[PDB]
């Protein structure tokens, strides 16, 4: 668990520990503690139906860029766990969800 | 839109079968993948296994195929049984649906593509545990 402390009204660019071993396709998940988990970003730029324009990702053009999650203006209700389901091309099937990253909002 | 509802026994003893049913309504199982995700209290999320329309009985490495996920298209549910459970397997179990989208980086004729899975619609989950009584 890697806690990231960001106060209210400030942006947060949360990455994950697994680096890009080639062409990647990450799936960001928001897991509220006890409630149902939800999807944030699939295919690194596509937003599903139910996510507004606050959670944005980075495209995979010109490989060498990192896989992160940009939250512009995080509200008070975004106190949950964030997962980086990294699917690269050279490491095969990734059954594990990775490190459970707990975002801590200050204030 | 699909609606996922789950229900289980809630309390198990060691060396038993933890069979939890996850029923769906609204849409059928024609083009909808099915999977189960577990998470122990104090631990992170853990994909234990998935099933497809071709009866893909593939499961997580930690699980080591000790669990079976069954997909019965007759009575429209998704069952997940856990034979020979351990007392250190207390977790809250979520069932979700997946999408087999392929990420193509090279050509498709050589096999330069991989399948990534997006668990879009989830369930609220049941909280099962291993107690003394
Ligand atoms: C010899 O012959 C062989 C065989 O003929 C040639 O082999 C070809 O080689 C190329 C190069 O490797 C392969 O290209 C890959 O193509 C995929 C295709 O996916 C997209 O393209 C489909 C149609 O494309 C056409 O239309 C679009 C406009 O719609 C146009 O832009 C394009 O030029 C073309 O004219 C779409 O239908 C498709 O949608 C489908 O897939 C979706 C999921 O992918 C699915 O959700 C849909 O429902 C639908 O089913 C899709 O749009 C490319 O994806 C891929 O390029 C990605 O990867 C490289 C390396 O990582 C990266 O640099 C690219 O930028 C691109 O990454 C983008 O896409 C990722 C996933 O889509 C995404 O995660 C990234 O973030 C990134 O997103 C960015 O771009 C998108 C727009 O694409 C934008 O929306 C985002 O905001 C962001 O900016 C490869 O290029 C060919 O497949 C292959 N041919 C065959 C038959 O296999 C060979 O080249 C020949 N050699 C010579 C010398 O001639
Ligand atoms: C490959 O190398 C060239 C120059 O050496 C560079 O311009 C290009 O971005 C590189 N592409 C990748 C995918 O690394």
């Amino acid at each position: 668990v890697r806690p990231l402390s960001v106060a209210l009204g400030e942006t947060a660019r949360i990455s994950c520990g697994r680096q890009a071993l080639g062409s990647r396709a990450v799936q960001w998940y928001q897991h509220r503690p006890g409630q149902a988990p939800i999807l944030l970003i699939y295919n690194n730029q596509d937003r599903p139906s139910g996510i507004p324009e606050r959670f944005s990702g980075t495209p995979d053009i010109n490989f060498g860029t990192r896989a992160t999650l940009t939250i512009s203006g995080v509200e008070a209700g975004d106190e949950a766990d964030y997962y980086c389901h990294m699917w690269d091309s050279r490491s095969g099937f990734s059954w594990s969800f990775g490190g459970a990253t707990r975002l801590t909002v200050l204030g | 839109q699909v609606q996922l509802q789950e229900s289980g026994p809630g309390l198990v003893k060691p060396s038993e079968t933890l069979s939890v049913t996850c029923s769906v309504s609204g849409d059928s199982m024609n083009n909808y993948y099915w999977t189960w995700i577990r998470q122990s209290p104090g631990k992170g999320l853990e994909w234990i296994g998935y099933i497809s329309d071709r009866e893909s009985a593939t499961y997580n490495p930690s699980l080591n195929s000790r669990v079976v996920i069954s997909r019965d298209t007759s009575k429209n549910q998704l069952s997940l049984k856990l034979n020979s459970v351990t007392p250190a397997d207390t977790a809250v179990y979520y069932c979700a649906t997946a999408r087999r989208g392929q990420r193509i980086y090279g050509v498709v004729s050589f096999g330069e593509f991989f399948y990534y899975y997006s668990m879009d619609v989830w369930g609220k989950g049941t909280t099962v545990t291993v107690s003394s009584a």
